[PDB]
């Protein structure tokens, strides 16, 4: 899965 | 900025920027980042909630935009080269992998119904990966769905699964998560191969299609 | 393999000035082959000759949009009529046009500027024609190429990208242009 946002 | 740019691939669209960051910048960033490092997280594909997962075993931290002179110069350099305005950029994410730490193959674009929302700047379109150290063994950025795989010496087996990039201090990888028409590019599947010998420090800029806010 | 100086011009529209994008000799090559063919303006087909093919691949590299998505090279030999390069009102080949590269084949001593009237900041002072002061402007300088975006990063149309050409006051404006779409032109 996608890296967690800022 | 101006340096050598090596076209890596068209599918996905991938470019390597040689000597993007100075050694001095690389060092400064690792130093500021060290004390703040915590376990990296991912978002659930369905829910968009940030969670801990075996998938991804680095540590990381964040720097807010504009909170630091050194990083602000870098920030502007990243906007310059990507040709997308600073408003669309997430904060700088600094990462560390060692001693088996990895990031299994994944997409930087979101699947979930929350994280690519308007408020969040819409979808992620491009990522800049800045290597802050040179890694002895492993820790390659691997792109398994690339048109052209690497072979021969000095590449882990993990890295032969795809097109791969050896982390070298001062180099940055730019690749697109989206096609130019804005559709998802599945060719952009990427990971970080287990870091075996060495401390891999990198920094990322995840840039969106629209302003965050 | 083209390493050059990029001068950031604007954020609204997104516009960039690529110094020495073409060699003096490339310029000369293009204009000499275009001459016998002008009717003025004229078109060279993709990958039609080795010289232009090399240039085509350069454009692909700097725009970071592959060749499939590019139209051929339109050579123009130079009525203020600013316009948008995107399709609009009151489904096309390659879909929308996203990026335009305007390559100056000659240096123009006076006038001839590419003008962007809906731009964030307009030029002032000298060396600038009256027409050019209507907007952000760029001087034709042999070998320089203007790169600008017709669409915002989210693929919406950017009216800030409005652009025209000012009358030539002294000299002889020659240019070569490349239009790049969001999808293959096939
Ligand atoms: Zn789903
Ligand atoms: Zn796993
Ligand atoms: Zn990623
Ligand atoms: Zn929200
Ligand atoms: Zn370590
Ligand atoms: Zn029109
Ligand atoms: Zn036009
Ligand atoms: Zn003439």
């Amino acid at each position: 899965p996608s890296p967690s946002p800022s | 900025w101006r340096g050598e740019v090596v076209h890596l691939s068209w599918s996905p669209r991938a470019f390597l920027l040689k000597n993007f960051l100075s050694d001095e910048e690389c060092d400064y960033i690792v130093e500021k980042a060290r004390p703040k490092m915590v376990k990296s997280s991912v978002v659930d594909n369905e829910s968009g909630k940030s969670v801990d997962s075996e998938i991804r075993t680095s540590t990381g931290t964040w720097f807010a935009k504009g909170e630091d002179s050194v990083i602000s110069k870098i920030e502007k350099r990243v906007a310059q080269v990507t040709m997308i305005p600073l408003e669309n950029h997430e904060g700088l994410q600094v990462l560390h992998y060692h001693d088996g730490q990895k990031y299994e193959p994944h997409y930087d674009y979101f699947h979930d119904p929350v994280n690519a929302g308007p408020e969040h700047g819409g979808q992620r379109v491009v990522t800049m990966l800045m290597y802050l150290t040179t890694v002895e063994e492993g820790g390659e950025t691997v792109l398994p769905n690339a048109e052209q795989k690497v072979t021969g010496d000095g590449w882990s087996e993990c890295a032969k699964r795809g097109l791969a990039v050896k982390p070298i201090k001062g180099d940055a990888l730019m690749f697109y998560s989206l096609k130019p028409d804005g559709s998802n590019d599945p060719a952009s599947l990427h990971g970080s191969c287990p870091t075996l010998k060495g401390d891999k420090w990198s920094a990322t800029k995840w840039i969106h299609v629209a302003p965050i806010g």
